[PDB]
């Protein structure tokens, strides 16, 4: 199934403590007392570092710490290290058998400094739609950590219909590069009054407009 | 993800 | 804290049939019928497929399927997709409340067609020249195998220099997405005739070209 809303990069230099919120969804999570929590490394296989709201497995350090507020579960490392570098993920469920997963997130120890993103949208060409086919590109450059989260608006509502979007990679400057789509019919785009690019990194989210032009 | 309390 | 054993890769062809297996202990894969089975892609929010020996979750088909003998336990899962590229591992009940997991995995599905790319160029947006800035993406397809080689041009003589290439992804068509991006000062767009993008798919050259002389 679908909907555990967290954030896409959880940064924090080696020390300095940081937590991971995870947010849900309008029934299921509401009521619940279960909620684990995940770490997954490189390669490797996963591990349970909390299990059902706050309790802890056995080979698991006093460093970690997972909390209840109503909607949103935290997860505390206290005395951050670069044992603690890892994607990490937040569960719980419904059902019986219908449990939910986070959207996940990195932990990263700075070994450079923050940037966030320098977000361009671009509109399909003159010739693209002489072509018969419509896609927009949210480019989105220059970031580190480098875990973004995108989300696309068709006058406003939320998109999730036409949409692939790329793992962010490294570029030439030690910072990242990531890319979204969407495609469409050239009526498709042409009905509406505008579209947008959302991207969620630490402190920031940032949008990004086009409306449909004809250039005749 | 899991299984149970248990 | 010990592992449960698996083998690596398990590849089967498209429509086929692949037996995954997952060994531990009589502490564990062989004490409780409480066996997990969870497909996780390329970085992605991670779903759980079997979950309490042989059963299945909310809609699986009856393809994902799974068995435990003694101490070992095997997903048999059927009629090979596409979809279905991804990393599979087991887990386990230990006691005392802790869960074990298997090892660092991953199942290629042989024979997929081929796909020749959709090279999209894009101009500057009237909101990026009215920054003082200009940048083009190349965005890359729809493509299969996930080797593509980017390389770009102004008027005919290379451009290795403002050039950065994300690498291969997943679309969730399970073929592959990536892009390249080229930024320049508006001043060095407008001199020219073309700037264009030349890209290179198992043996054959994908050049699209883009101009100055439009609305812009």
């Amino acid at each position: 199934p679908s909907a555990l809303t967290q954030p896409p990069s959880a940064s924090g230099s080696l020390g300095q403590s940081v937590t991971i919120s995870c947010t849900g969804t309008s029934s299921d999570v509401g009521g619940y007392n279960y909620v684990s929590w995940y770490q997954q490394h490189a390669g490797k296989a996963p591990k349970v570092i909390i299990y059902e709201v706050n309790k802890r497995p056995s080979g698991v350090p006093d460093r970690f710490s997972g909390s209840k507020s109503g909607n949103t579960a935290s997860l505390t490392v206290s005395g951050l290290q670069a044992e603690d570098e890892a994607d990490y993920y937040c569960s719980s469920y419904e059902g019986s058998d219908n449990f939910v997963f986070g959207t996940g997130t990195k932990v990263t120890v700075l070994g450079q400094p923050k940037a966030n993103p320098t977000v361009t949208l671009f509109p399909p060409s003159s010739e693209e739609l002489q072509a018969n086919k419509a896609t927009l590109v949210c480019l989105i450059s220059d970031f580190y950590p480098g875990a973004v989260t995108v989300a696309w608006k068709a006058d406003g509502s939320p998109v999730k219909a036409g949409v692939e979007t790329t793992k962010p990679s490294k570029q030439s400057n030690n910072k990242y590069a990531a890319s979204s789509y969407l495609s469409l019919t050239p009526e498709q785009w042409k009905s509406h009054r505008s579209y947008s690019c959302q991207v969620t990194h630490e402190g920031s989210t940032v949008e990004k407009t086009v409306a449909p032009t004809e250039c005749s | 993800q899991f299984h149970p309390x248990x």
